[PDB]
């Protein structure tokens, strides 16, 4: 919810 | 809540760093140094508290991304993440004086 | 910290609000009217803490978007992100209600 950016960490942490 | 080594073996990279990044070996190069106060307040910094999880630092499962190229700026955190905001500072002597004073403040 | 002042500058507002929504001007007063201890519990409910990140509040880049229309549920907050998820409440008074319970009880 910065998935409001594209960082890959959280896409993996969420 | 010192093993650092154990927080390399599970640290992982983003914004286009890897394990084999020249600024991530000077980085692991400084913080193997780190004394035990330096480390806690990196700890603090990057993950919001200096207390080790049951299990070792391994479980903060810790990030290293890369937010910009050389700059003057200093590295930020996203502690819900255990992320360290990590610009590619041009020299070792550089990205250690940032970052102590990045993890200093408190 | 308190300088809500810098936290009120770089604010950004979704959702339909907007900078000169009514309800978000009584947002302003009411927590600039807040005591320390307040302002303290707002920062802890809205980003996950109550210090002041390396540069002041404005560096939170805190969210104000609008959660729904008038209710009596209780505003909620993404801390992660620093997100204020908002519902459109009918006054000032409501508002300032429905917000003191929400950070006092979390």
């Amino acid at each position: 919810x910065x998935x409001x950016g594209f960082w890959r960490y959280v896409y993996q942490k969420c | 809540n010192l093993d650092f080594q154990a927080l390399e073996e599970t640290t992982e990279y983003d914004g286009g760093y890897t394990r084999d990044s020249v600024l991530i070996r000077e980085f692991w190069e400084i913080v193997h140094s780190f004394t035990d106060e330096q480390k806690r307040l990196f700890l603090q910094f990057t993950t919001g508290t200096d207390r080790a999880p049951v299990g070792g630092l391994g479980k903060l499962k810790m990030i290293i991304a890369k937010n910009g190229p050389d700059t003057e700026r200093l590295p930020t955190s996203h502690t819900c993440f255990n992320v360290l905001l990590l610009p590619e500072y041009s020299s070792k002597e550089k990205l250690k004086e940032r970052l102590l004073k990045a993890i200093t403040y408190a």
